[PDB]
């Protein structure tokens, strides 16, 4: 099947069940990856490279003053790519725990977290003209795919002069599939860029990530806006 | 997050 209309036999359930799976997950990086821990360093470097471009080169050099980390989790982003790179930086997630337990993860960096709000995606509007980078990694599974192409729309109407939204995302071989246990979607490359580019967005950049374990699924970091 | 290919 193409698309979560297909795949996605009840939405209410789809997000439902993800709710609940990601709510007795513990809050450790390898909660977060899936016990894939081991590669969030590679992740971040390649994260690093891929945005440290849209911030050195100019024109139109994307500023440095706040990011978004969206469905950030105990902030694993928030902590070692986006602190460092952003004045400051807000979270949004829909995992109480994993907001709670960040306090504690980000360590006195986090002191420049400014807001962390308890939401789902699908309800939530990034305020205009507040952010310089949307980063938007391992989550947008959880959304259908409607819901993706609203919420980049409303994303896009929070960006600041030249920025960007960054989605990082697992890429499946072909069409839509469904995973039963956390309850979200893997997508093809051309589904993706059908959602983004049919959603209004600019495609600026496109990288697959290297170096990773040969059992998963490809990965990709689009920069968009 | 990263995911074995099913
Ligand atoms: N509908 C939704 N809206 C916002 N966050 C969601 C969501 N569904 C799942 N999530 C969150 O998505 C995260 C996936 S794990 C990825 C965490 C982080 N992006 C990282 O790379 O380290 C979890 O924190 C989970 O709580």
């Amino acid at each position: 099947r193409g698309s979560t209309s297909e795949v996605i036999e009840d939405e209410k359930q789809f997000y439902s069940k993800a709710k609940t799976y990601w709510k007795q997950i513990p809050p450790t990086v390898d909660g977060m990856l899936g016990g894939y821990g081991h590669i969030s360093s590679i992740d971040i470097n390649s994260s690093r490279k891929f945005l440290q471009r849209f911030l050195r080169e100019g024109p139109n050099k994307t500023g440095t003053s706040c990011a978004l980390d969206c469905g950030a989790g105990i902030g694993r982003i928030t902590k070692r790519l986006l602190l460092p790179l952003f004045r400051e930086v807000d979270m949004v997630d829909i995992t109480e725990d994993f907001l709670v337990q960040a306090k504690t993860y980000l360590g006195e960096e986090g002191k420049r977290v400014r807001n962390y709000f308890c939401c789902g995606l699908q309800d939530f509007t990034p305020e205009p003209d507040s952010y310089d980078v949307i980063w938007i990694q391992w989550v947008i599974g959880h959304l259908t795919d409607q819901h993706l192409a609203e919420f980049l729309r409303r994303c896009k109407g929070s960006l600041r002069p030249n920025g960007i939204i960054v989605i990082k995302d697992n890429m499946a071989q072909e069409g839509v599939i469904l995973d039963d246990v956390d309850s979200s979607v893997c997508r093809d490359l051309d589904v993706v860029r059908r959602i983004i580019c049919s959603a209004g967005l600019s495609l600026l950049a496109e990288e697959r990530q290297e170096n990773l374990p040969d059992e998963i699924y490809h990965v990709y970091s689009f920069a968009l806006r | 997050g990263p995911k074995r290919i099913a």
